[PDB]
């Protein structure tokens, strides 16, 4: 068995304030993917957090 | 204020992956990919395709 794996991910938050004032941004989506089978049923998922 | 979301995803899956074992004269046993002979003696090698 042999294989070659390659993956990229590029993400960016944007936010604005005034000057000399704090601000918070945070975010977390959950990305699902389709495991093969509908009656033979299962899922798998990864949360992707940012702050 | 205006919430707005856009989502877009596509995914493809194709190919096979093999496993199983053979036997020769009750003298030698060749197995492919972790198929233990301690559970199988005459069950010949199988495949699995996903599309």
């Amino acid at each position: 068995l042999e294989e070659k794996k390659q993956a990229t991910v590029v993400s960016r938050p944007v936010l604005l304030t005034q000057e000399n004032v704090p601000a918070i941004f945070d975010n977390n989506r959950t990305f699902y993917t389709k495991l093969i089978g509908e009656r033979n049923v299962a899922l798998e998922h990864v949360t992707y957090g940012t702050m | 204020l205006w919430i707005v979301d856009l989502n877009k995803s596509d995914l493809e899956r194709l190919g096979t992956s093999w496993s199983g074992s053979i036997t020769i004269g009750d003298k030698l046993g060749v197995s492919l990919n972790q198929s233990s002979i301690s559970t199988l003696d005459g069950s010949r090698f199988i495949a699995a395709v996903n599309a």
